[PDB]
Order: structure tokens, then C-alpha cells, then sequence
């Protein structure tokens, strides 16, 4: 999904709000902040209501201006609540009644997702690959900066996982794929407009093709 | 036009979500409280620091950590949620590694701790992939022009830690002394371990 959450390479932001080894304060800065992650795990591990991929996607589905003005932990409160409503576990009415006011949720999905790709290649370390020139309206774990770009395999994972574009929509056809650490030259991604060296993206097999 | 939607206070919304689920018997006794304790006390960069200090003083462990991070971390019992498949990346005299999750906040929780607010910032997520030298400089870390900066974007299930270079002036230090100078920011890759004057 080409949403505003795909921030890598966006220009116009100011300084990162940190200097090295500065005090970051406690793990949680408010008494509610442990709830989003804890309730995510309740949903995933205890209820079996959704996957972690579905949580990433529901946050991507926040209305774009809403996403951009919402603190991190609050995005997950909104995301988890949205999934609970979508899965029929909770109603928005009861959330708003308990909250004592408005509790707007993420927007409905506009894609049913897609299956794990039928035809893929097992790549080897050192091989040149290109990120498939594909557009996916639902969940995908490919940041747009690498779409259609060429890099070299530095690692093939020894484990395999469900294809995000499927599991992120709760589909039954996510299969399993390894992922690949694909190293791109900075200039491949940003031309002359970068001060970096290389960028390594961890890409599912189904996002790749031989160069 | 472009206005924020009406919303109840975030604390009220977050607790409403808890109460709605808890009131239906869907949250086990002490469940969120247990996670809070895990997040605050167990998931910690002190663990990553222990791993780095060991790698610095044990060539055999260093090689295991760099080839099978998961197995190395498992020896200490530090595998966990968001830290099940670990890859450690080695800084060298010509290579500086830095970690980000540009798409959200993905972090090796059990060994780095939960990500700090700044790591989740739109500024870091947008900028470090494209201008890591300037970002690090602004944060207080100068990387010379000849050192290649390599940014790892945490886009799938691999969870990363940086193994920084061991600084001069630490020869013969104990593992405890070495651990002390490996900070959370060293493990993320935005800082270099510092030796007191
Ligand atoms: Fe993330
Ligand atoms: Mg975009
Ligand atoms: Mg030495
Ligand atoms: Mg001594």
C-alpha cells in the first residue's frame, strides 16, 4: 500500500529528536502505553483473532492525516481497536460508550490482499536481483524506494514465514517463504541525492526476480 | 479542511479498549500487567551489551554471533518476541552499520529493549535511509567520508543488532567494564562506544 507510512526517502523533515546517549526516560511515559502491545499479543496469542501482520496493515489503514498527527503508541491503540471491531469481537458503540466520546478507527481495507506468489526463485548469496516492478494496494513489506531497483543478496534466511501480502489480510494462502537481505548501493536508490553508502532491505522471496 | 477528527482523550480510549475486552473474559488475569513487567524489566539493551562484551573478548563467540545470531543469543536465553531470528552486523574500520524500521518501529526487543520515541519518529524513519551521515552527525556521531555507512531497514522478520568496533584504551578490561560502555544507541548503530578521558 503506497500510504503515507512509507516514509523512507521523504524530504522536508527536521532533526531527529535525540542526541546520542541522551535520557529517553522510562519505557512507558504514560500509564496506558503498555496496553497497545499487550492487547495486540492477547489478540494474536490468546484469542487467535489476528496476526501481527494484520496489526501493521490496520495501522497503515489509518486515514493519512490521522496517521500523521497521531503518536506511535496511540496508532496501535487505534489499530488494535479497529481489528477487534472488524473481527466482530467488539463494537465501536461499546468502545465509544466506555471511552466517553469519539473513537475513530482505521479505514476499511480496499484490497482483499494477494496469495503467496506461485512462481519464485531460490536465490544464492552474491546473486544480483531486481525488486519486482509491482504495485500492491494491500499490505506489502517492500518500501517503495526499492521497487524496480537492483541489488545483491547478502543473506538468505534459514527460516521461512507467511507472505505478508496474504497473512496481513487474514488469508488462508500465505504459504511460507524465506527472506533475503538485499544490498543496494545508495546511488541505486537515490541517485546523487544521498550521503550514504549502502542500504540493506529484508525482502520476501516473492518480491524478487533475477536481475 | 485537513482538521483533526474529534477524539476522546487517548488514555480514555486505551482503557476503554482494555475494559471492553476484559469485561468479556478475553484477557487472562494479570495478562497486561505481566507484559508491562516483561517490557520494562526483561527486554533490555543491557542484554545486547553483554553479548557485545562477550564477542569482544571471545573470538569463538564473536564468530558464532556473526554467522548464527539466533544460536548465540539463545545461549544466553535472550530470544523472545520480536527477537526470534537475530542477525548481528559487524562494524569495521571501513564500515559503519545503522538500523531502522522505515515502515513502523521493528526492533530486536529482547536484546535492545523496546524502541525509543526518537527511533519511531517520522524524522528518523524518513531520513536515516537517505542521509545517514548527516543524521548521525546531527545526533552527535561523526562518521568520516571514507567509512561506508550501511543502513539495515527492518522490513521483515530479521531482527538486528550492531556489533560496534572495540575502542582503543579498553585493552584488558573485564566483560563488566566493557558492557558499561555499550549503550542502547551503540546497538542501534547511531553511537560509537565511548571510553572516559
Ligand atoms: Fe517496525
Ligand atoms: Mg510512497
Ligand atoms: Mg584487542
Ligand atoms: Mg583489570
Amino acid at each position: 500500500m503506497d500510504g503515507v507510512h512509507d516514509l523512507a526517502g521523504v524530504q522536508g523533515f527536521g532533526k531527529v529528536p535525540h542526541t546520542v546517549n541522551a535520557d529517553i526516560g522510562p519505557t512507558f511515559h504514560a500509564e496506558w502505553e503498555h496496553l497497545p502491545y499487550s492487547l495486540m499479543f492477547a489478540g494474536v496469542a490468546e484469542l487467535g483473532a489476528f496476526s501481527v501482520d494484520e496489526v501493521r496493515y490496520v495501522v497503515e489503514r489509518m486515514e493519512p492525516r490521522h496517521y500523521m498527527m497521531t503518536p506511535y503508541y496511540e496508532r496501535y491503540v487505534i489499530g488494535v481497536a479497529t481489528l477487534m471491531v472488524e473481527k466482530g469481537i467488539l463494537t465501536q458503540d461499546e468502545l465509544e460508550s466506555l471511552a466517553g466520546g469519539p473513537f475513530p478507527l482505521s479505514r476499511p481495507s480496499e484490497s482483499e490482499g494477494r496469495p503467496a506468489p506461485v512462481e519464485t526463485t531460490t536465490f544464492e548469496v552474491g546473486q544480483r536481483v531486481r525488486v519486482r516492478d509491482e504495485y500492491v494496494p494491500g499490505h506489502i513489506r517492500m518500501p517503495a524506494y526499492c521497487r524496480g531497483r537492483v541489488g545483491t543478496i547478502s543473506h538468505r534466511t534459514t527460516e521461512k514465514w507467511p507472505f505478508p501480502d496474504a497473512i496481513g489480510h487474514g488469508r488462508n494462502d500465505a504459504g511460507e517463504e524465506p527472506t533475503y537481505h538485499v544490498k543496494f548501493a545508495a546511488e541505486e536508490l537515490f541517485g546523487s541525492d544521498t550521503d550514504g553508502g549502502s542500504v540493506v532491505v529484508d525482502l520476501f522471496e516473492g518480491y524478487l526476480e533475477p536481475a | 479542511e485537513n482538521a483533526a477528527p474529534a477524539q476522546a482523550p487517548v488514555s480514555d480510549r486505551a482503557w476503554a479498549l482494555f475494559r471492553a475486552l476484559d469485561g468479556k473474559g478475553l484477557v487472562p488475569d494479570g495478562y497486561v500487567e505481566g507484559w508491562k513487567k516483561t517490557f520494562e524489566e526483561d527486554f533490555s539493551p543491557r542484554r545486547g551489551a553483554e553479548l557485545v562484551a562477550r564477542a569482544w573478548t571471545d573470538p569463538e563467540f564473536r564468530q558464532l554471533l556473526l554467522t548464527d545470531g539466533t544460536a548465540a543469543v539463545a545461549q544466553y536465553g535472550y530470544l523472545g518476541p520480536q527477537g526470534e531470528y537475530i542477525v548481528a552486523v559487524e562494524d569495521t574500520p571501513t564500515l559503519k552499520n545503522v538500523i531502522v524500521c522505515s515502515l513502523c518501529s521493528c526492533t530486536a526487543w529482547p536484546i535492545l529493549g523496546l524502541p525509543p520515541t526518537w527511533y519511531k519518529s517520522f524524522e528518523y524513519r524518513a531520513r536515516v535511509v537517505r542521509e545517514p551521515r548527516k543524521v548521525l552527525s546531527e545526533m552527535g556521531t561523526e562518521i568520516a567520508s571514507d567509512i561506508e555507512i550501511r543502513v539495515y531497514d527492518t522490513t521483515a522478520e530479521t531482527r538486528y543488532m550492531v556489533l560496534p568496533q572495540r575502542p582503543a584504551g579498553t585493552e584488558g578490561w573485564s566483560q563488566e567494564q566493557l558492557q558499561e560502555i555499550v549503550t542502547k544507541d551503540c546497538l542501534i548503530g547511531v553511537a560509537i562506544p565511548q571510553v572516559p578521558t
